[PDB]
């Protein structure tokens, strides 16, 4: 067909996040030559419509807004169902493909359908952004239904460059939450691949601006780095032992958040004893050590102190002889750091054993171990707890959902 | 050379004989033909384990042994069957430069692959072996054992943890 020219210019130049050069030419298509037929003129200028409203979609700017996407995306499906109709004449194309663009309209109602759904997804992502955690399975489990239902039903050749990117981001996203829930449930390797996943697929989703981009693509390498900080942080000793005493510094020395940077200048801040973050695994019997092991080995169970581990003891072990006076208090006080918020302070008799307390995660724990007893440092590990704390959680992040 | 006897018993009141003495003689000869054909794959597996290990003959004892891949063990490590070339470059390189000689090396001379073996230093007949064919685009990794495993498992997935530690080692470092 001669509109072909047209499809495969608007379409494959709309994938490389280019929509003016294109929704300029949708109305001029059907302009300079006034004369037409069939859906050659409405169907262009839905595309037009189409093109301005995914720019909408890809701003980002219509989160919380106490018009919306899907107010947009409502008479987007009846832009293209109104031209794909049974037209019989007043028109004429031709009488071998005539509507054609049927197929492709209902694909591409479907499609809007798609972006509404994982706009109002992505719409109470944000609202639960405010919340100290926001658990990360469930999410999953909602998005794994997203992609179950929109999937394999609205592919026709010319949408091929759509469907493959839009489906990049939101499995790349996919990636991210899985990892989200297993860097949250310290699964290593599961975290790890979906990382290298996403980092893979955005390695080609993101590849239009040398052959500006929109706000979701620097939000999503936001949250990855912040993501793989979080897994260098979590898992270091296991990686540690492979590397010397100084390549590990370089490697860690670029990955921001820089938890392992900023551990080690506060160290020597007090002069501390002990830096160890403990992970709470109750509830699981998977757990053997820190790597990976083949999944049916036989192994024991925790019990007592192995229940609350010191993984990340720094910066030369983890105290055998002051451990029980810093185990029990998990439990104790711990009210207050379920709030995700609280610091402990503590005192000892003729020792100056005092550990404080953070808890960014329900399941992690943050126990500084110093030993003074003079000023208890001017308040100031209360307030590096709490911005490792909300660095962990990251909200704010979820908070720059929306552009500035 | 080799002198046999046979003999047939079960008061005093041949055929079976020959044809007993032919049977006995057509087993002692595939018997011996097939001690003599697996004889050299242990040899082989003994000098290779202990050194003069040809590259080129190497290969005879892959031949022999029935190695099996990772894919087939376990599934959770299936992903790395898309790892890339050069992946399978930088692990070669980062264990070679950091590992003892627990690691070995097997690489074809010219336009070939390379094999920087690495099999623990008790665990016998189990073994891990890399596979890089730049030029046919063919990279494999495989367990091989010089024994058939009916499925030892124990020290198998030991040293086999302690491998596919360093691969996420490297694909870490790849994705820092």
């Amino acid at each position: 067909p001669v509109e072909q020219a047209v499809l495969e210019t608007f379409f494959s130049h709309l994938g490389i996040f280019s929509y003016d050069k294109a929704k300029d030419n949708v109305e001029k298509e059907r302009e300079a030559n006034k004369s037409a037929g069939g859906s050659w003129l409405s169907l262009l200028a839905a595309l037009a419509h189409l093109a301005a409203a995914e720019k909408v979609y890809h701003s980002l700017t219509y989160l919380g807004q106490k018009d919306s996407i899907r107010t947009i995306y409502t008479s987007l499906h009846n832009e293209l169902k109104k031209v794909v109709t049974g037209r019989g004449a007043l028109g004429g194309t031709a009488p071998h493909v005539e509507e054609l663009l049927s197929h492709l309209s209902e694909q591409l109602c479907f499609f809007v359908q798609a972006r509404m759904e994982i706009a109002d997804f992505y719409e109470k992502m944000y609202t639960l952004s405010t919340q100290k955690f926001i658990n990360a399975e469930e999410l999953v489990g909602l998005l794994d239904a997203i992609m179950k239902k929109y999937s394999s039903r609205f592919h026709h050749p010319i949408l091929s460059p759509l469907e493959s990117s839009f489906q990049l981001e939101v499995d790349v996203l996919c990636h991210l939450l899985k990892a989200q829930a297993q860097v949250s449930e310290w699964k290593f390797l599961p975290s790890l691949v979906n990382l290298h996943s996403a980092h893979t697929k955005l390695q080609t989703w993101g590849q239009i601006f040398e052959k500006q981009p929109p706000h979701l693509f620097l939000w999503l390498m936001k949250l990855k780095n912040m993501l793989l900080a979080k897994f260098s942080f979590y898992f270091h000793e296991a990686l540690s032992r492979q590397t010397t005493a100084s390549e590990m510094k370089t490697l860690t020395a670029k990955a921001n958040p820089d938890f392992f940077g900023k551990i080690s200048s506060f160290i020597r801040k007090y002069d501390a004893a002990n830096v160890s973050l403990i992970f709470d695994n109750r509830g699981s019997e998977s757990f053997q050590g820190h790597g990976y092991h083949h999944p049916h080995s036989y192994r024991e169970a925790p019990k007592g102190v192995d229940q609350y581990p010191a993984v990340v003891s720094l910066p030369s072990d983890r105290p055998v002889m002051h451990w029980p006076n810093v185990i029990m208090i998990m439990t104790d006080r711990t009210s207050d750091l379920n709030s995700l918020e609280k610091v402990v302070h503590f005192y000892d008799d003729k020792v100056q054993s005092t550990y404080f307390l953070t808890r960014p995660e329900p399941h992690f724990t943050i126990v500084i171990i110093f030993e003074s007893k003079k000023s208890e440092r001017d308040s100031h590990f209360i307030s590096f707890l709490n911005e490792v704390s909300l660095a962990l959680k990251n909200p704010k992040v979820f908070a720059s959902l929306k552009p500035g | 050379r080799l002198q046999f006897f046979v003999v047939l018993t079960s008061f005093p009141r041949f055929p079976p004989l020959a044809a007993e003495v032919g049977m006995a003689r057509a087993r002692l000869a595939q018997l011996v033909r097939l001690a003599g054909g697996h004889c050299r794959r242990d040899t082989l597996w003994k000098r290779l384990f202990l050194g003069r290990l040809a590259l080129a003959e190497l290969e005879e004892l892959l031949e022999a042994v029935h190695a099996k891949s990772i894919g087939d063990i376990d599934p959770q490590l299936d992903c790395f069957l898309s790892m890339t070339v050069s992946w399978y470059q930088s692990l070669i390189k980062v264990l070679l430069s950091r590992f003892p000689q627990s690691c070995r090396h097997f690489q074809s001379p010219d336009l070939g692959t390379q094999y920087l073996v690495v099999l623990n230093q008790k665990f016998t007949d189990c073994f891990v072996l890399v596979f890089l064919d730049s030029h046919l685009g063919k990279t494999s990794l495989t367990v091989v054992f010089r024994e058939p495993f009916p499925v030892q498992l124990v020290s198998t997935y030991h040293h086999l943890e302690s491998v596919i530690n360093t691969a996420c080692f490297t694909l870490w470092t790849r994705l820092l």
